[PDB]
């Protein structure tokens, strides 16, 4: 959940 | 007979592309880390945290030390995930995957890559921190009260074995790309496109290790065997993350703003 947030932001 | 043919030349070009991107994404490289650890650099000598008094002084050069140290670990892992994601964007084909598959790959891969690359910054004595500005001893970390005392120790156990393979940044750039494009991660939508990129990266890795390691004929196989060590490390790591959430208190600022 927290990990996925950071990943999605960083890919954008 | 290995030949320097168009196919091999392209695999060397793919290896260089990843190496260059690796250098751009990752502030402290294994080449520089090993220079620091062996005292063969002109850069500033790291401050050594080896006891409670050297921790206090080091926090210059939470009421609870073990918690403060875990807090710094947590913030560093957010930073590392950002660096690995930037790297992942440079791997040919990766950003062209379904965005859900890109996310799945990184969510299941980042911990394996974090402990692979943390080994570059580790020796029998300890680990470089603050991009090589500090050195925290393995035994000082082991001295932290349960459950923090046993948090990093399995990553040291992995790293002294891993470091014995004497991989360099050129080897590691491809190895990490292979980890990211693992078609066996749970919940992947479209597996074959991932397998196809992994297959090309496995060819590039195998050729890298043949050219770069004339004295270990089966280093490629030895490296693929290290993925079971990494999976176990991450399985055990995730169990410890939970116990710490259940039994302790402590978010990174980026995470607070995302909500
Ligand atoms: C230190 C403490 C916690 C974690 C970790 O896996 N936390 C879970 C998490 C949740 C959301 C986003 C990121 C992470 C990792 C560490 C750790 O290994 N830190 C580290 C990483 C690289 C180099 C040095 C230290």
């Amino acid at each position: 959940m927290g990990l996925e947030a950071i990943i999605r932001k960083a890919l954008m | 007979h290995m030949q320097l043919n168009p196919e091999s030349a392209d695999l060397r070009a793919l290896a260089k592309h990843l190496y260059d991107s690796y250098i751009k994404s990752f502030p402290l490289t294994k080449a520089k880390a090993r220079a620091i650890l062996t005292g063969k650099t002109t850069d500033k000598s790291p401050f050594v945290i080896y006891d409670m008094n050297s921790l206090m002084m080091g926090e210059d050069k939470s009421k609870e030390v073990a918690i403060r140290i875990f807090q710094g670990c947590q913030f560093r892992s957010v930073e590392a995930v950002q660096e690995i994601t930037e790297y992942a964007k440079s791997i040919p084909g990766f950003v062209n995957l379904d965005l859900n598959d890109q996310v799945t790959l990184l969510k299941y891969g980042v911990h394996e890559i974090i402990y692979t690359m943390l080994a570059s910054l580790m020796n029998k004595d300890g680990v470089l921190i603050s991009e090589g500005q500090g050195f925290m001893t393995r035994e000082f970390l082991k001295s932290l009260r349960k459950p923090f005392g046993d948090f990093m120790e399995p990553k040291f156990e992995f790293a002294v074995k891993f470091n014995a393979l004497e991989l360099d940044d050129s080897d590691l750039a491809i190895f990490i790309a292979v980890i990211i494009l693992s078609g066996d991660r749970p919940g992947l939508l479209n597996v074959k496109p991932i397998e196809d990129i992994q297959d090309n990266l496995l060819q590039a890795l195998e050729l890298q290790l043949k050219l770069n390691h004339p004295e270990s004929s089966q280093l490629f196989a030895k490296l693929l065997q290290k993925m079971t060590d990494l999976r176990q490390i991450v399985t055990e790591h995730v169990q410890l993350l939970q116990v710490i959430k259940k039994t302790e208190t402590d978010l990174h600022p980026l995470l607070q703003e995302i909500y």
